[PDB]
DNA sequence: TATAATGGGAGCTGTCACGGATG
DNA sequence: CATCCGTGAGTCGAG
């Protein structure tokens, strides 16, 4: 397995994360295995399907909220149903706002889980619309969740060989020359990291 | 009981990983879950199934003829399940290697080294594992990491 | 108590008042974020270590 | 150092081939890094 | 090599003066 | 202008 000389990579600066434009305390957590990264995609394949990986995305945040305000619907059913049902045994009135508050907290969580998985299918499909070579994916989960969806339209990988790929598709005449252009304008801090 | 707070909290800490590169391994394998004894043998029976698809395959294609194309690809995924299921009993009792691997800790030879041989046998523990013994898969596995 | 035992410095009172969060878990979970990252933090894991 | 890492290079080969889970695999490519590192140079990352 | 066994463990202590990256 | 990491800090000899 390719492994990176240490002289290059830690040494300050990061002739490493120079060369390639990527963080030193990024390039860590990639050749020592803590954070998946991105070494190719096929942007035209994304595009030319755009628009039916769009909708496909969509119908499961649908299908996602539908259950959700169902599922609401039900407890709200048997939360009002449930306080008339403790009214016909004739409790206190207080021991009845025991049981609402109960079921408002019960509505509340279900909603919040429902929640939390919009917004990681938000999560999914920002990350995946954009995606490009040289981005750190460190939550695993959700890269697990981008290769099983969408992994024909990328090449991910991580460690020490990952970035030995970066290398190689790695145009250095291309590169040079937009660094020439960042420099050619006189924004001072950019032109500093651009120098 | 359960803030907003703690449960962003729980995922920013989890997603960062620490500089100690025994401190990271560790964290990896408390993801997944301890098995059940019963989880183990579900497994066992899998393994089993895969494993054996696989011997018929590999003596066919040296002898020449191969299944059609029905029965091939259900084979073929037999095997797949089954080197799927490995691997998960793998990562499963991947802290008993952990377990009995600190024990030999400053004998010359480092932790890390110690926790991979340990693994190593722990591979070589799962394949000749039989479920006809009502007997746990720990205790088999412990006598091959040793 | 806080006020009580420290209240004699405007030191301290400027302490307390700037206090980001209150609450026992809350402080709790605070240094157990700081302490050590990476880690699943229970309500019963920052009160043992 | 030398008889560190061929002893982690030799691991990683047993390992790749006996088909072990990506965990493992990476466990020991990591080491197989660090291994490398402590080689060239001792104490530059981490602990030496 | 079949009872069952499942997430480590020492930390290290009292510099000093500087450049470069970050603020 | 003030922090954080990595790198300097005399020579020979002796045990």
């Amino acid at each position: 397995a390719p492994v990176t000389h240490i002289w290059y990579f830690k040494g300050v600066p990061s002739r490493l994360g120079y060369l390639l434009d990527l963080a030193p305390k990024d390039l860590e957590k990639i050749i020592y295995f803590a954070a998946y990264v991105i070494t190719s995609v096929d942007e035209e394949m994304r595009h030319n399907e755009l628009s039916t990986l769009e909708a496909e995305m969509a119908v499961e945040r649908k299908a996602v909220e539908d259950q959700r305000d169902g599922e609401l619907e039900a407890r709200a059913q048997k939360l009002e149903a449930d306080l008339a049902e403790l009214e016909a045994e004739g409790a206190k009135a207080d021991a009845r706002r025991k049981v609402r508050d109960g079921g408002e907290r019960e509505m509340r969580q279900i909603r919040d889980r429902a929640q939390r998985e919009l917004d990681r299918l938000e999560d999914i499909w920002s990350t995946f619309t954009k995606l490009a070579p040289k981005q750190l994916i460190v939550d695993e989960n959700l890269y697990r969740e981008l290769v099983d969806r969408y992994g024909e339209y990328f090449t991910g990988a991580m460690g020490a060989e990952s970035i030995q790929k970066l290398i190689e598709n790695f145009d250095i005449d291309a590169e040079a020359e937009s660094l020439r252009d960042v420099i050619r304008n006189g924004k001072g801090q950019k032109k500093l990291r651009a120098l | 009981d359960e803030s907003e707070a703690l449960r962003q909290a729980r995922k920013d800490a989890e997603l960062t990983a620490s500089a100690d590169s025994v401190r990271a391994y560790l964290k990896q394998i408390g993801k997944v879950a301890l098995l059940n004894a019963e989880e183990e043998v579900e497994l066992a029976k899998r393994i089993e199934a895969g494993l054996y698809a696989t011997q018929l395959m590999t003596e066919l294609s040296e002898r020449g003829e191969k299944l059609p194309a029905a029965q091939r690809r259900d084979m073929m995924w037999i095997c797949r399940d089954g080197d799927r299921a490995k691997n998960h009993l793998l990562e499963a009792n991947l802290r008993l290697v952990v377990s009995l691997a600190k024990r030999y800790t400053g004998r010359g030879m480092a932790f890390l080294d110690l926790i991979q041989e340990g693994n190593l046998g722990l591979i070589r523990a799962v394949e000749k594992f039989d479920y006809t013994k009502g007997y746990k898969f720990s205790t088999y596995a412990t006598w091959w990491i040793r | 108590q806080i006020v009580e035992r420290f209240g004699f410095s405007e030191i301290m009172r400027s302490t307390l008042e700037k206090d980001n969060t209150v609450g026992t878990d809350e402080a709790l979970l605070d240094i157990y974020r700081k302490l050590r990252p990476g880690e699943p933090p229970t309500k019963e894991s920052a009160q043992t270590l | 150092l030398y008889r560190r890492v061929i002893n982690r290079n030799n691991r990683l080969k047993r390992l790749i081939d006996l088909g072990a889970p990506e965990i493992i695999v990476n466990n020991e490519k990591r080491m197989l890094q660090e291994s490398v590192d402590a080689l060239f140079d001792n104490g530059r990352r981490g602990r030496p």
